[PDB]
């Protein structure tokens, strides 16, 4: 094909099959004429060349000509070893408080642009536009009916959101468009930890489904409402993140006195209080009307009205909570751990429309609530140990006894620097542990007479006590001291960086610091490569088997029982037998019980509690067992899923 | 091994993307074989309804379809 | 001359900060000038030879002279049309055919004239090679150092673990010379990295028998048959760790018998005694190897050859022959391996003929191996000038590898450098030296600019040396013809190849001042014969301790090419030799001197350095006993008396970027090497306003680089304005009275490479006075000399209802209203008139198919008029393209002939501006061809471009008028003062009538002679201006004329664009914010900004939290000063306020208050201290928190940091006292509108029919192999079959389903795609044949 202005574009194929058809044309001219051994060889031996450049170049020397340098790209070579669709785009990712859980905000030029068949079909299908070519001119011109007609058209039209590293399922979610005002896709914030995705400039594509079965397929199997649990692990996906988290922290830890006493109401009735003022917020242990609800045996809704001791925050917050779940202790505890820990119960207990409209009233509650508080971070906050210079001074002066008695032989100079090293890593804890200490729990207050002890709330303790991104060691490097650097050859330091984040650095072990850096940055580059490596072998590998034949026979499979490390480290964990189906009737400290092929419910998987630590052994059908031929058995395989 | 595992296939367009395409293919074209598709890799690159998910009733009828000849 | 100080930190200056890009101008300014390094020691394989293949005696070239001479089109002219900076590369020859002694050609001598011999580009006057109008920017080398090295290559190599040792030469222009050891202890080489062969053969190759290769390395030991007895010279010394296997005893008395092991006691009795001379046994002699060949006497047969092993029978037919003297090997198992007898036990070649046809065979497998070509191949490798080359550097770097004396030598190694390398390799082998360091900076050599571009000359004369040998050889005619030999294509295409097309020649990045600077002072380690990516490895990427002074550790960018580009420091240079240097103060045994020492990476090692944050006393000594210092690559302790050197600055490492940073120290080093590349991409916004929290170093910055017009002579300013600036000179002009002046052009709104709006303002006001080296017009991102990459924002750290989640950042109405982070782009969209088969594209204003919209923008001729609002569908230039036949459907004709027909044969190709973007036209431009009819618009275009260009250099010859008759006047009335009588003459009567004797006379004469030079300097500047503005103008081999239309839009700052901090706070604008429902104070002011506190804590980013609580202590005395300002004056002369505020920074050191001065000329300084009171916090001893409380002191604000804050839009007070400051924010590169993109169907390509555009709209997104495997976890059959067929690669597929979507069916109605089907083809054009069968 001929490229701008002259200059043809041809490909290295007619280079080959001509060369091949000049040496056999010669070679049939040759078989003809005068023929000479040496020259009709010497021919044949070069159509040879010429028909095994054209199959394959590869190996033997490789034919160069065509001016390039290179070699010529062969047919073999155009097949040994990225799919570009239409109806697709993307743009950069932003945050979307007000939207749920099923929605995600698409702009209105993007949207527009995308769907053109659509805007096309309906608009020629109501009126307006005589033909096709009517309503491309109208949708060219964008004149203001057309937008109209564009909500019709994506109003239960699910649209295909995807990240760039795609690692999991969750990767590609699909969502219900929402036009918004502006260049930028807005997105959930509880969806955000499934792709792994943050507000640093990172760009997501979206696909737009065009078939009625892909429709389905997105709203039914790919929507973000159905993905509420992992694939990899039973617990919550979508659970509530940094700023939600602290704002569920704040409106819990229950502060003694300051506007507090025990003005007792009724549940909703403590908002007005709230609002109006007088009375502080997470102020003393009030009581409080508790209208309660419980289920047992026969289902149903059972009323439990009782005056329960709890908090302001605590009160408004259970507001939020579904019709059912033990209540009152789900709001009693915190927000860090729990909060993840409350949406699983409500999941198990409930259903997937309660837990999801639960999952937006505590996204909306949480990010109000942050606000409210006004938590920040201000230089003060990282109170530094008053007792850093006089460990510091003592952890010097152990390691000048052990250099001056190492200057005059007495123990072991080969390895005084492992024994060093421990009296460094020591005062390093030390220092951490005096630090954390003072910095957990501190204060005063005044509880009616005057003189106590709670808990700091300092900004950083309180984001670093409700998860929000804040670790022991991130607070140690902070206001405490970064420990035991690491050096390029692989072995520590003997002075580690007595100073912190909140001091004055020195230039000396910043130049130290740069090595732990680089080596991390490089380390992380390396591993998420290789990360996508061993997904991909594990994937070709993986990627025939699927559950099918309903449900097989087979009896026997893995004895499942606790990971115990008890031998000799204090270390149990009974929580790998649920949703699992057992292998036939597990034995009881009696008789009966278990059945034969009942799945152990999450309810069902609290009852083996009922009997007992002795019951820590139950045989359970797995897929490595399973009398399937080419697939799986749905029974062996278990139900750990979203669903 | 996972990579011995993988190697090992029935389909032939299967093993020839993963796996090196010149050596599959030239054991494959010697020996008279024939990907009778139940795979999801190889169904994938043809381009047709893939045998899992919102499929896998159409490979089942068309599989049971496939025994009269 | 400055209105603006602020001051911080503690220590002393001491020595300034030198220029930024110093080593990247003066690289290139040396491959020019001098001799026998840069451009003339370039020609050094043609400075003596070129003799034409020993035709007519000999003869010659010979390169004599060259020179330059001016450019042609110039670095301005360069840019608008797509032509290089370049240069004409004259060098005068001289053809000889002078002989040795008599006959063939005698004598001629012609000394012929230059010939231009290609043209190699000349770098601007801030380091930029220019390029078909891109800028450009060559980055420097880092590669190995050339010399020789013993590599370690200790660890596991092939199982069980045991060192191996290895030596290797590297060479500047020749093949390597490597020499490794292996399992079983044998010697092999690889030359130029081939297959191994044993390190005897070279030995061989050049000129050495196996008895004298014997003698070289091992020491000999003779054996004496007399008496009818075995003796030996025995040393005692050679017995160390060895067991005695026979009675070693002499004197009459038994050192040590036959069994037990010999200890050093027994060395030292044997020693003491003076023992050489003792009996041996025949089975201890059979162990040894034999050296020389032994031919016995009577019979004349040889008894065993050299290197063979001995025995009992050999030794007995030894003591029949006769001979006195047995040469054999001592050797060990220790110190003294037997490797060489080894080697030479696997050497197949046993002389010089075989060991030259064993290499020729080995370097040039095909030919048979013959005399000639086996010598001179082997001759051609490491001994000849033209074949191989250490260089000046590489002889001296091998010198002190082989602990030599001089550091002078010859470029090709000889004989004996061989030798002395295997020597020191077996030392080191066995326990004697130790291995070399790679990753040290000792052996990694700065390869800059000069050194590439001679290098890539040195290959094109390498080129043009075959053609003109063979040409010379052949041809023997009487003329001369030397121009019309040495051909321009060859040169020019090298040197070409490189500056614009071969890598390290990338794009300038010149997006801010910060950016271009950083840029030329990068360094890479890969590129042109170095490093790469597959390679590299943990070592080199990691930063080695040699690297502290001489690059950044902190610089260096993240992902694939993260360790290998590292930048260079602030006070770091490059060395002579090539290594990398760095300054250090001396101290003489106690006392710090005032003098600086650049010590290399060899030498720093050597000598005691010690840090700047080790106090002093009042001047000399230091104040405590024992500091830090650093000494053998080790941070350990030192004495008062034992330090030797001293750092010259706390900023002595890292790079510019990172000492751009304020509070570097209190940040992490993984968040400050995302600081470091979050700076540079920051966009020059609308009217930059000065940092608040500063540096320091932003100063020094912008004056380094060309953005900013720096004042070359100082004096006074005479005439200011946005156009021009001409300063006076007033206080010591030149030489010669010609006349005063300073004229500054200074260019304004010009587009950069990455579309930003480069634009020069004047700072400096009319009837100024200003000193030499001074900001008198300002740039793009500065305010006056100190940089500035954004504005000042008033941030928040608090929670906003999910606004600011996980980093993102929460804006205000205010900061869009006031247009503070507006940035102004400047875009070039073209138009190309092609020419078909079927005829010629014309531009024209009657485009087919247009209305009422086609005039109103465009002209008569069809161009935009200059300054007209476009918008994204209107035309910018009118163009048709010639097409006929069409054909037309039955339905199309019909259609056509009810409405009209008009059916012209020619089709539409306009350059329309995309959809989406709008703006307004700014400047239009037409490059015509050379022989074609010039537009009516063009033609005006270009009498615009002869009258302005006129006009201003007659404007330009009137400005030095004025000087030069102000001038003369002035030295007119020194003598002869004519006073008021004067000022009422003409202009020939000014020029007469001169002065009497003396120093007077003789200076008017040579300002008549420079008055008369800037008259016939007019006419020929305007001579060739008008010349280049009507000229051909040659585009393009396409065809007919194009047209440049550079339209100017500026975009606010829209939610989504990535906007980050200083401290690697990364973030991206959520949602606009109106100002009505932002958080507020007891006062009326509200928040600019609000950010997420929860990122703070993460990431150990502490230094930002210092920036925001110091910034609202600058805040706080700006607001204290405009408060005074404002309500009249008040104080008046409030000079103690501002002494005050200068000296209250703990009392420490390094500050200076309002001494001398006065009233007005403070009013300056305090009007620029209005906005904000500015600090200047360095780096390493920047401010301290207590200093930052004081500072919250004297202005009046809470000693904290907190502050309670009102919600907004309820009113209320917050809970917690949140943090209010002034963090200086600015806009990044990226940002929305240019990341956004959207296609339903556009362009197909024409191997796979793949979604793809560029022209009109924007190729499809890729689903990849990622997105399969989650479309088939979840199951969406459906989705994955449409989006692999339909959607993306179906050619009747994705027009069926297309139709069924417009008819709202949806439906599918898919196929086979044509991936698979031209796999299909594919696979049946081969041998194989595939086939669907049905069932």
């Amino acid at each position: 094909v001929p490229l701008d202005g002259g200059r043809f574009a041809t490909s290295d194929l007619n280079d080959l099959y001509r060369r091949v058809i000049n040496r056999n044309n010669r070679l049939k001219r040759l078989l003809d004429l005068a023929a000479p051994d040496i020259i009709v060889r010497n021919e044949k031996r070069m159509l040879q060349e010429a028909v095994d450049a054209l199959l394959d170049n590869g190996r033997r020397g490789r034919a160069i000509t065509g001016s390039n340098k290179r070699p010529l790209k062969s047919l073999a070579d155009m097949i040994k070893g990225g799919k570009r669709v239409d109806y697709s785009g993307r743009s950069v990712i932003t945050v979307g408080p007000y939207l749920r859980l099923h929605q995600c905000g698409l702009p209105k030029k993007m949207a527009l642009e995308l769907f053109k068949p659509f805007i096309y079909g309906k608009l020629e299908l109501r009126g307006l536009a005589t033909t096709i070519k009517a309503a491309k001119k109208m949708v060219e011109r964008e004149e203001a009916v057309v937008w109209d007609i564009l909500d019709e058209v994506i109003r239960e039209h699910p649209v295909l959101l995807n990240r760039a590293p795609t690692l999991h399922r969750l990767g590609i979610q699909a969502f219900e468009p929402v036009l918004i005002e502006g260049k930028a896709i807005q997105l959930h914030p509880l969806v955000c930890a499934a792709y792994n995705a943050d507000f640093d400039g990172d760009q997501m594509a979206v696909h737009v489904p065009l078939t009625l079965e892909a429709q389905l397929e997105a709203r039914a199997l790919m929507m973000s409402t159905n993905n509420i649990l992992s694939p990899a692990n039973g617990e919550p996906i979508i659970v509530p993140s940094q700023d939600v988290v602290l704002g569920l922290y704040y409106m819990t830890r229950d502060c003694v006195n300051a506007k507090g006493e025990g003005m007792v109401l009724t549940g909703p009735k403590e908002a007005e209080r709230l609002y109006r003022s007088g009375l502080a917020s997470l102020h003393a242990r009030v009581k409080v009307r508790i209208t309660e609800y419980e289920k047992d045996a026969n289902g149903e809704l059972v009323a439990k009205t009782s005056l329960k001791d709890t908090t302001v925050g605590r009160a408004i917050l259970w507001m939020i909570v579904p019709k059912g779940l033990p209540y009152s202790i789900v709001n009693q505890a915190l927000g860090k751990k729990a909060i993840s820990k409350m949406l699983n119960t409500c999941y198990r207990i409930l259903g997937l429309k309660p837990t999801v409209i639960f999952a937006d009233q505590i996204m909306y509650t949480g990010f109000a609530y942050a606000a409210r508080s006004g938590a920040s971070v201000g230089i003060d906050d990282m109170v530094i140990p008053e007792k850093k210079h006089e460990i510091i001074s003592e952890a010097e002066a152990e390691v000048a006894e052990i250099q001056e008695q190492f200057q005059s032989g007495l123990v072991t100079a080969g390895e005084r620097y492992n024994k060093v090293i421990d009296i460094w890593a020591a005062a390093n804890d030390r220092v951490s542990k005096a630090m954390m200490d003072n910095l957990q729990t501190e204060t005063v207050i005044n509880r009616d007479g005057q003189e106590e002890k709670q808990v700091s709330f300092n900004s950083i303790y309180m984001m670093a006590d409700s998860g929000a991104r804040g670790s022991a060691a991130q607070i140690r490097q902070l206001a405490g001291m970064r420990g035991l650097m690491a050096k390029p050859d692989g072995s520590i330091i003997e002075t580690p960086i007595t100073a912190n984040f909140r001091e004055g650095l020195n230039v000396l072990q910043y130049f130290i610091s740069t090595h732990g850096a680089r080596k991390g940055l490089a380390d992380t580059a390396l591993k998420t490569a290789n990360s996508g490596y061993l997904t991909r072998r594990l994937v070709d590998v993986a990627q025939d088997l699927v559950v099918t034949e309903d449900d097989c026979g087979t009896h026997e499979g893995i004895m499942m029982t606790p990971v115990i490390e008890g031998g000799d480290v204090k270390e149990p964990l009974r929580d790998r037998v649920l949703g699992r189906v057992t292998a036939e009737d597990v034995l009881k400290p009696g008789t009966a019980d278990i059945l034969v092929p009942r799945n152990t419910l999450l309810h069902e998987q609290w009852c083996d509690l009922l009997e007992e630590n002795s019951v820590d052994a139950v045989k359970v059908r797995s897929v490595v067992s399973c009398d399937t031929d080419f697939g799986v058995c749905a029974h062996c395989y278990g139900r750990d899923l979203a669903r | 091994g996972i990579t011995k595992a993988s190697l090992a296939t029935e389909s032939f367009i299967s093993a020839a993307s993963f796996q090196e395409t010149t050596r599959v293919l030239t054991e494959a074209a010697v020996a008279g074989k024939r990907d009778e598709l139940r795979g999801l890799k190889e169904n994938v690159i043809v381009g047709r309804l893939i045998p899992a998910g919102t499929g896998y009733a159409y490979h089942q009828d068309r599989m049971r379809r496939r025994a009269a000849g | 001359k400055k209105r603006i100080r602020k001051d911080f930190g503690k220590r002393p200056q001491v020595l300034d900060v030198p220029y930024l890009l110093s080593i990247q101008l003066d690289s290139f300014q040396k491959f020019i000038e001098q001799d026998p390094e840069g451009q003339y020691g370039l020609e050094a394989a043609f400075r003596s030879v070129f003799p034409i293949q020993s035709y007519s005696g000999n003869s010659e070239l010979q390169y004599v002279s060259y020179r330059l001479g001016e450019p042609v089109f110039d670095v301005q002219e360069c840019q608008i049309r797509g032509v290089t900076y370049s240069a004409p590369l004259r060098v005068k020859l001289r053809l000889v055919i002078y002989e040795r002694e008599a006959p063939e050609g005698t004598v001629k001598d012609i000394k012929e004239q230059e010939v231009y011999m290609g043209e190699i580009p000349l770098m601007t006057d801030n380091g930029t090679f220019v390029i078909n109008g891109t800028e450009r920017v060559i980055v420097s080398q880092l590669h190995r150092s050339p010399g020789v090295f013993f590599d370690s290559d200790k660890g596991k190599t092939h199982s069980s673990g045991k060192v191996l040792y290895n030596a290797r030469i590297i060479p500047y222009r020749g093949s390597w010379l490597d020499f490794e050891f292996d399992p079983k202890d044998n010697l092999f080489v690889r030359i130029d990295r081939r297959r191994k062969l044993p390190a005897t053969i070279i030995l061989r190759a050049l000129n050495y028998t196996t008895e004298q290769i014997l003698d070289l390395f091992f020491e000999k030991v003779i054996f004496e048959i007399r008496d009818n007895k075995l003796q030996m010279e025995l040393v005692p010394e050679r017995l160390r760790g060895e067991t005695a296997s026979f009675d070693i005893e002499a004197n009459g008395k038994v050192y040590v018998e036959k069994g037990r092991r010999i200890t050093a006691r027994h060395i030292r009795q044997l020693e003491k005694d003076d023992v050489k001379l003792i009996e041996v046994p025949v089975e201890y002699i059979a162990g040894k190897v034999v050296a020389k060949d032994y031919i016995d006497e009577s019979t004349g047969e040889l008894i065993c050859a050299a290197n063979m092993e001995l025995s009992l029978d050999l030794l007995a037919k030894l003591s029949q022959s006769g001979h006195k003297r047995i040469e054999t090997l001592f050797t060990n198992d220790l110190d003294h391996g037997p490797y060489i007898s080894e080697t030479l036990r696997v050497d197949p070649t046993n002389d010089r003929l075989s060991a030259l046809v064993e290499i020729y065979r080995m370097m040039r497998p095909g030919e048979p191996p013959t005399r000639e070509a086996a010598e001179s191949l082997f001759e051609n490798l490491f001994f000849s000038e033209d074949r191989y080359d250490l260089s000046a550097v590489g002889r001296m770097k091998f010198n002190r590898s082989l602990l030599r004396e001089e550091i002078e030598g010859s470029g090709i190694l000889s004989k004996d450098d061989i030798i002395d390398v295997m020597k020191k390799l077996i030392d080191i082998r066995n326990g004697k030296g130790e291995v070399d360091d790679i990753d040290h900076l000792g052996n990694r050599r700065i390869r800059s600019v000069g050194e590439m571009a001679e290098n890539q000359f040195r290959v094109g004369l390498v080129r043009v040396e075959r053609a003109v040998k063979e040409r010379l050889s052949l041809g023997d005619l009487d003329t001369l013809m030397p121009q019309d030999m040495i051909n321009a294509k060859p040169i020019s295409a090298a040197v070409k190849e490189f500056f614009g097309s071969s890598q390290l020649s990338q794009f300038m990045d010149q997006n801010n001042p910060l950016s271009e600077i950083t840029h030329k002072r990068r360094i890479s380690a890969l590129g042109p014969g170095g490093l790469t990516r597959e390679r590299a490895g943990f070592e080199v990427r990691d930063v080695h301790p040699t690297h502290y002074g001489r690059v950044c550790p902190i610089e260096t960018p993240e992902g694939p090419n993260i360790g290998l580009i590292n930048s260079l420091s602030v006070y770091a240079q490059t060395n002579e030799y090539g290594f990398l240097e760095t300054p250090y103060r001396k101290v003489t045994d106690g006392v710090v001197t005032d003098e600086i020492h650049y010590l290399s990476a060899i030498e720093e090692g050597n000598y005691v350095i010690a840090q700047a944050n080790s106090n002093l006393d009042e001047e000399g000594h230091f104040v405590e006993d024992l500091v830090t210092c650093r000494s053998k690559g080790e941070s350990s302790l030192f004495s008062r008396d034992q330090v030797d050197y001293m750092d010259v600055s706390t900023q002595q490492v890292v790079s510019v970027g990172a000492s751009l940073i304020p509070f570097l120290e209190h940040d992490d080093a993984n968040r400050a090497l995302m600081g470091a590349n979050m700076q540079r991409q920051a966009v020059p916004t609308l009217r930059a306003d000065k940092p608040l929290v500063g540096t320091g170093m932003e100063r020094a910055v912008a004056v380094d680089s060309g953005v900013t017009a720096v004042a070359k002579r100082g004096g006074v300013v005479q005439y200011v304005d946005a156009s021009r600036i001409v300063i006076k000179v007033n206080e010591d002009e030149m030489y010669p009275g010609e006349a005063g002046i300073d004229i500054y052009n200074l260019t304004k709104y010009t587009r950069s490479n990455q579309n930003t709006c480069i634009n020069q303002m004047p700072c400096v006001s009319l009837g100024e006075p200003v000193e030499r080296g001074d900001v008198l017009a300002d740039g793009p991102s500065t305010d006056l000399g100190e940089l500035a990459l954004g504005q000042n924002m008033r941030v928040a750290f608090m929670p906003w209802n999910g606004y600011n989640f996980e980093d993102s950042i929460l804006v205000s109405e205010r900061v869009v209203q006031e247009d503070r982070f507006t940035t102004i782009h400047i875009q070039e969209l073209a138009c190309v008139s092609r020419d078909t088969k079927l005829g010629p594209e014309e531009i024209t204003a009657d485009i087919p198919n247009v209305g009422e919209a086609a005039l109103s923008k465009l002209d008569e001729s069809g161009i935009v008029y200059i300054g007209a609002e476009v918008t994204g569908g209107d035309i910018l230039v009118g163009k048709v393209t010639p097409k006929g036949e069409t054909q037309l459907t039955p339905e199309e004709k019909l259609l056509r002939a009810i409405f009209g027909e008009k059916a012209s044969d020619v089709k539409d190709s306009s350059l329309r501006v995309p959809n989406g973007v709008s703006g307004t036209v700014i400047d239009v431009q037409v490059f015509t061809r050379d022989g074609v009819e010039k537009d009516k618009r063009a033609l005006e275009i270009e009498e615009m471009q002869l009258k302005q260009a006129k006009k201003d250099l007659s404007e330009e010859l009137q400005i030095l008028e004025a000087g030069l008759f102000s001038r003369i006047r002035a030295v007119l009335v020194a003598g002869g003062v004519e006073a008021e009588k004067l000022d009422k003459l003409p202009r020939d009567r000014w020029l007469e009538l001169g002065l009497t004797d003396e120093e007077k006379q003789n200076q008017l004469e040579q300002l008549a002679e420079q008055y008369d030079e800037l008259k016939h300097e007019f006419e020929k500047k305007l001579e060739a201006k008008r010349r280049k503005i009507t000229q051909g103008d040659d585009l393009a081999p396409g065809v007919l004329k194009i047209v440049k239309v550079y339209l100017a839009v500026k975009r606010r700052i829209q939610p989504g664009d990535k906007m980050a901090g200083r401290h690697g706070n990364k973030g991206v604008i959520s949602k606009i914010n109106p100002i009505e429902d932002m958080p507020y104070d007891e006062n009326g002011t509200p928040v600019d900004i609000v950010l997420n506190p929860l990122g703070v804590p993460s990431r150990m980013n502490i230094g930002q939290i210092l920036e925001t609580h110091l910034g609202m202590a600058a805040k706080g005395i700006g607001d204290k000063i405009n408060a005074m300002l404002k309500q009249q004056q008040e104080v008046a002369k409030l000079r103690e306020f501002i002494q005050r505020a200068y000296d209250l920074g703990a009392d420490v050191r390094q500050k200076v208050d309002l001494s001398t001065f006065s009233d007005e000329e403070v009013m300056r300084l305090a009007e620029n201290l209005r906005k904000g009171m500015p600090i200047a916090t360095p780096v390493f001893d920047g401010a301290k928190e207590a200093e930052i409380k004081e500072l919250l002191k004297l202005g009046d604000l809470p000693t904290s940091g907190q502050i309670r804050l009102y919600d907004g839009r309820t009113g209320e007070q917050f809970e917690r006292p949140v943090t209010v400051g002034y963090m200086y924010m600015l806009k990044l590169n990226h940002l929305v509108d240019d990341k956004m993109h959207a296609r339903s169907t556009g362009s197909y390509s024409l191997v796979t029919q793949q979604p793809l555009g560029g022209k009109a709209q924007f190729g499809g997104q890729r689903f990849g192999e990622m997105e399969v495997w989650a479309l088939e976890a979840y199951g969406a059959a459906y989705t994955l079959q449409e989006m692999l067929t339909v959607k993306s690669d179906d050619v009747n597929g994705r027009t069926k389903m297309y139709k069924n979507i417009v008819d709202g069916n949806h439906q599918m109605e898919p196929g086979m795609p044509e991936s698979f089907n031209v796999l299909l083809k594919e696979i049946r054009s081969l041998g194989i044949n595939i086939e669907l069968e049905d069932e």
